[PDB]
């Protein structure tokens, strides 16, 4: 008797069988193409920068396989779909996204301990104070998300309008999370570009490049943070001041392709612009030659 | 100035021309001996045992 | 663990060894390494005394960070040997006079010191802070001899804002790998006094820029 | 180098006393340092340890709870904080260097001691002989057999001698089995087969007079045997 | 008129090499043609000693065969227990840019010099268990490039002044001055009894000195570009030496002439370090490459190859029972290869 969000009929259900395939296997293809050519490279498995790289290729590659293969497990096949094990399946592309997310946070202050810190950077996050916060942060994006089935039902609360099976009040303490997360990125987004502002006008004035080469960078970086996800976190907080409309039944489904669109961006934004991912890249290109 | 540095050079090639040299064929066997007759107490030429050897990983 | 009571005290003592290893290479890696290049004494030594036997380290601070410029002037051997000891080096401060140009030429003798350092195969990536020294007494010998001497390729006047930006031009002219080092170039002299603030702007876009590069983000 | 301890004179009993061992002359921080009594009629008998860093602290089994050793780096200062002392810890505690790596010499040096009265698994090292009547210039063997094969796997078999001239603190003569200290004459040498051990005086002087500890460090607690007293 | 004895010195060395090729009547190649080859060598790497920070410039090997000590340009000079891979002391140098290092026969002494001129020896086996600064030599005008010790008390030395130098240590002072040289002198190689040594420079020319008397012996010119490594052969009576022309060459000290030469057409870039290996069959060459070649020396034809340094392989020393072989590079890491 859950069966009251598939109101997808004809060209709705073919636009998401179809499309969602070919986004995951290819989002999924490129994931494990960066998450091989870390570790393949020594000399780039004991940077504490490549880590926080890989966690991000490895949360979104588990949030490929997993998400894209339960989206299609709920709009076409209607599967069982019981009240325990969906719990598990709702967390466990909660927690591979927000491990994403914050897998971008940890980038982004990696970025930020570059301008703050510049001499002592290397010997500030070194590579054992990398894998601690790399599990802190995956050991709370895991209960933050996996609170669902860990006792949390709809019942207490009315429950929530546009998440199967999920309580409301849930769902305003991890938008409040991910805002957070949002939020820390920004923040931090907003210092590298201004501490590359304190800096390019000060060596300038003693006799214009750096300042824009990050803002070409980390605009680009903050946009596909926004296309992708604003989407997808305004309509979801919407539900509770006013009711949902007819319209918007199907496209929140439509605007939940657009998470794992930012999952086949990820490896060409985060890794393929860096350049020791690449040479590694054109290096490994005579490698399987045999 | 250079009239005793070139002396130098002539006073020490002269003393480099006057040495006594073997053949190469006995000085080359009698490297080639020395590779056979100590062969057996080479441990990188014949490998050791792993419990003679002292390096176990 | 199969270890006797001595042999895993010796184990204690490797590891408060590798203890004191990594307490000496944070403290290290904080420090940024300079290597003074000057050519045929160019103002090399004229800018030490304005920061604060085989090499020369010359420490100094500022703004709680610790320098040290590795003088090799006074080593007098083939430099191709020992080159890549400083290899790791975080910029390259080179000195050329600015009054040199009228004295085979010493100018010339610069810039093959700063061609040969600077497309070197250690310092493909290491950014060259050149200085430019001595540019007041470039004013009282440009207004009599021009840079024809030096350079007969130019066809711009005596005055010294069109002639010095042709001396830096020319310098800055000889790195082929324009798309991984950089040349930071200062015009200073005795009198000026804002030369470590300099460095410590020009070290701290090297760093920033190296950073980036290991960081994932150019 | 020399230590030089602190501490001791009459204490009540059930009470407390803090020893302190005051280094000096080398270079204290890079040492372990053990604490050995010798009751005034008994033999040696090792009491604590702290290594360098204070990392590993060992105590034996009598003063274990009760006993708390410590050191302290930047003024050169081992402590042996010691409460609750009992009629069996009336000794003279003796403070011992000892430094550990590929070929150190550990138990090198010993301090003075200090006398401390108060008021009214282990492998077990055997000495049979306890007093032996020697004429200088004769050849002596002192013979020492533990309770275990003393040889490990590594090949180091971990005996150590030592002699306790009259009046006097130990001083260690062969620190691993057939290993001449430094500073001792060659006419000592030390030999044995794993589980007995001997000690060779070749030629003995008027300085070898005294009391000769075999002691093994295969593991904690470090036993001595009740020494072989020579006699002119 | 210097011109004279220019073209007296140019008809002497004309003597010099007609009587070596009075000698060459059969190759080394031709002898060990009917032998049987060693086949292909499988080394693996048995510890790697992590520590260093630093680009490790030189290693050597204790005569006890498990003691090494290592130099990096950290300004550290670790003494490592290769057995367990334990360090067993840490000695913090004056200067960080050292070039070589030499641990003494006795063990009580470790040698170490580079860019500051100076050979400073550190007393291991002191009192106060501390390592110090038992000795520092100067004298030198150029970098230190190699330190050999003959006993505790003698050191030869040589550096980037075109000059070897032998030294008392407890008087430290030259007792000999080996000069003869047009470059940068870039190692030298004791004789196992210590009685003479070779030394490479980068005129690409190796000279055979006499310690006591303080004469070059033999001049052995056959490479022609900087001679960066060289080592005796374990029977004392030749040498291999390696270059920056991506040769080895084994010159013997009877005959005059060279005997081998270790190329390859793969291999285009220098040897750092050449060392033989007991018995003298295998030819170690460490490279810029981030390799290490084992050759086969009475051969031309390569051994396998000790394969697994990311950086560029600058030291390697076999023990001197031979068990081990041990390369250092310039990432951070010892490799011991059984
Ligand atoms: C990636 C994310 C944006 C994560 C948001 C969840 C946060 C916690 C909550 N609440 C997301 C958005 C989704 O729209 C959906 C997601 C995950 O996963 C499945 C299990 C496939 C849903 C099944 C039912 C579909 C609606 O009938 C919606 C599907």
């Amino acid at each position: 008797p859950m069966k009251d969000y598939m109101i997808l009929s004809g060209p709705q259900k073919t636009a998401v069988a179809v499309l969602c395939t070919l986004l995951g296997l290819l989002s999924a293809l490129e994931n494990v193409a960066v998450l091989y050519l870390i570790l393949s490279s020594h000399q780039l498995r004991r940077k504490p920068s490549y880590l926080f790289i890989g966690s991000l290729a490895g949360a979104d590659f588990l949030a490929s396989v997993v998400f894209a293969c339960s989206f299609v497990n709920f709009h076409v096949f209607h599967g069982v779909d019981s009240k325990a094990v969906f719990l598990l399946k709702i967390g466990s592309v909660t927690m591979t996204f927000t491990a994403s997310v914050g897998s971008l946070l940890l980038t982004a202050i990696d970025r930020y301990l570059c301008l703050r810190y510049p001499p002592s950077y290397k010997a500030l996050l070194t590579r054992g104070r990398a894998l601690v916060t790399l599990g802190i942060m995956w050991v709370l994006s895991a209960l933050v998300s996996y609170l669902p089935l860990m006792g949390w039902t709809c019942c207490p609360r009315p429950c929530s309008e546009l998440f199967p099976l999920i309580p409301n009040d849930y769902l305003l303490s991890w938008l409040l999370f991910i805002a957070f997360l949002f939020s820390g990125i920004i923040y931090t987004y907003g210092h590298v570009l201004w501490k590359a502002h304190q800096h390019v006008a000060s060596l300038s004035g003693h006799q214009m490049r750096l300042d824009v080469r990050l803002a070409k960078t980390l605009g680009l970086v903050l946009a596909v943070l926004l296309i992708c996800w604003f989407p997808v976190l305004a309509l979801m907080a919407h539900s509770l001041a006013t009711t949902l409309s007819d319209q918007v039944k199907k496209a929140f489904a439509f605007c939940s392709m657009l998470c794992l669109i930012n999952s086949m961006v990820n490896p060409v934004i985060y890794a393929l612009r860096s350049g020791e991912i690449r040479s590694s890249a054109h290096h490994c290109l005579a490698h399987w030659k045999k | 100035a250079s009239i005793a540095q070139a002396r130098k050079l002539v006073e020490q090639l002269k003393m480099e021309a006057n040495i006594d040299r073997i053949k190469v064929s006995k000085a080359a066997a009698d490297l080639m001996a020395y590779c056979e007759a100590h062969a057996k107490e080479d441990p990188l030429l014949t490998p050791v045992p792993a419990s003679e050897n002292p390096f176990r990983e | 663990c199969t270890l006797s009571a001595e042999d895993k005290a010796a184990v204690e003592r490797s590891k408060m060894i590798d203890r004191n290893l990594r307490e000496d290479g944070e403290k290290a890696a904080r420090e940024v390494k300079l290597l003074l290049l000057g050519a045929g004494e160019s103002g090399k030594s004229t800018i030490v005394k304005q920061m604060k036997t085989g090499i020369v380290e010359t420490h100094f601070t500022f703004k709680d960070l610790h320098f040290k410029m590795f003088d090799v002037g006074g080593q007098r051997s083939e430099r191709k040997k020992w080159i890549h000891c400083f290899e790791g080096v975080t910029a390259i401060i080179f000195c050329v006079a600015l009054s040199d140009y009228d004295l085979m030429n010493r100018m010339h003798e610069s810039m093959k010191l700063f061609d040969s350092i600077c497309n070197n195969k250690w310092f493909t990536d290491t950014s060259i802070i050149l200085f430019l020294n001595k540019k007041d007494l470039f004013e009282e010998k440009i207004k009599k001899s021009p840079l024809t001497i030096c350079y007969p390729e130019y066809a711009g006047s005596n005055t010294y804002e069109e002639a010095a930006a042709y001396i830096q031009c020319q310098f800055e002219d000889l790195n082929k790998r324009k798309d991984t080092k950089e040349i930071y170039t200062h015009f200073t002299c005795a009198t000026d006094t804002k030369n470590v603030q300099f460095v410590f702007d020009a070290v701290t876009d090297v760093i920033i820029k190296n950073n980036l590069k290991d960081c994932g983000l150019f | 180098v020399q230590l030089v301890e602190s501490g001791g004179g009459l204490v009540q009993p059930g009470g407390s006393r803090k020893l302190s061992c005051s280094a000096s002359g080398f270079a204290f921080s890079s040492f372990g340092m053990h604490w050995v009594r010798q009751a005034p009629e008994k033999g040696l008998e090792w009491v604590a340890y702290i290594s360098s860093g204070s990392g590993t602290i060992y105590y034996a089994d009598t003063v274990k709870g009760r006993f708390t050793i410590s050191r302290d780096d930047p003024k050169n200062t081992l402590f042996l904080q010691m409460t609750s002392l009992r009629s069996e810890d009336t000794a003279m505690y003796y403070c011992v260097r000892s430094i550990y790596y590929y070929g150190s010499s550990p138990f090198d040096f010993w301090g003075q001691g200090t006398t401390l009265t108060v008021s009214s698994s282990d492998i077990v090292m055997t000495q049979a002989t306890s007093s032996v009547p020697v004429t200088p210039g004769e050849s002596v063997s002192i013979s020492c057999r533990s309770s275990k094969s003393l040889l490990h796997s590594n090949g180091n078999t971990y005996l150590y001698w030592f002699l306790q001239r009259p009046g006097q603190s130990p001083q260690l003569l062969i620190y691993r089995m057939s290993n001449l200290a430094s500073g001792v004459p060659d006419r000592f040498s030390g030999s044995g087969s794993g589980t007995a051990f001997t000690l060779t005086i070749s030629r003995l002087e008027a300085e070898d007079v005294g009391v000769y500890y075999c002691m093994q460090h295969l593991e904690y607690p470090l036993t001595f045997g009740a020494g072989t007293k020579l006699e002119l | 008129e210097l011109d004279q004895l220019r073209q007296e010195a140019e008809q002497l060395k004309n003597q010099i090499r007609d009587a070596r090729k009075a000698c060459a009547d059969a190759t080394l190649s031709q002898i060990t043609n009917n032998i049987d080859p060693v086949g292909r060598i499988q080394m693996r790497t048995r510890r790697t000693l992590r520590g260093h920070l630093a680009k490790i410039y030189a290693m050597h090997w204790g005569t006890d065969s498990r003691l090494l000590v290592s130099a990096s340009q950290d300004g550290k000079l670790i003494i490592w227990d290769s057995y367990t891979t334990n360090k067993v002391h840490a000695i913090p140098l004056r200067s960080s840019w050292v070039m070589t290092c030499a641990y003494a026969p006795s063990g009580n002494y470790v040698a170490c010099g580079g860019l500051d001129n100076i050979c400073s020896i550190y007393n291991l086996k002191t009192r106060e268990g501390n390592v110090r600064v038992s000795r520092e030599l100067a004298g030198h005008t150029g970098y230190l490039s190699c330190c050999r010790f003959l006993d505790d008390n003698q050191i030869v030395t040589s550096s980037g002044d075109t000059t070897c130098a032998l030294w008392d240590i407890e008087t430290g002072q030259q007792t000999t001055t080996f000069t003869g040289h047009t470059g940068d002198v870039m190692s030298l190689s004791l004789a196992p009894d210590t009685r003479l040594f070779v030394s490479g420079a980068c005129d690409a020319s190796a000279k055979l000195w006499d310690v006591r008397e303080g004469m070059c012996r033999q001049t052995f010119t056959g490479h022609e570009s900087d001679i960066n490594a060289i080592c005796f052969f374990p029977n004392g009576n030749a040498f291999a030496t390696g270059s920056d022309d991506a040769t080895c060459r084994l010159f013997d000290l009877r005959a005059d002439q060279e005997l081998m030469t270790y190329s390859h057409d793969n291999i285009i870039c220098g040897i750092t370090s050449v060392s033989f290996s007991k018995s003298g069959r295998l030819l170690l060459a460490g490279y810029d490459d981030f390799n290490c070649n084992v050759w086969d020396a009475l051969k031309a034809d390569r051994a396998g190859v000790l394969a697994g340094h990311d950086n560029r392989v600058s030291c390697l020393g076999v023990t001197d029972d031979g068990m081990a072989v041990a390369t250092g590079s310039w990432d951070s890491f010892l490799k011991i290869w059984n």
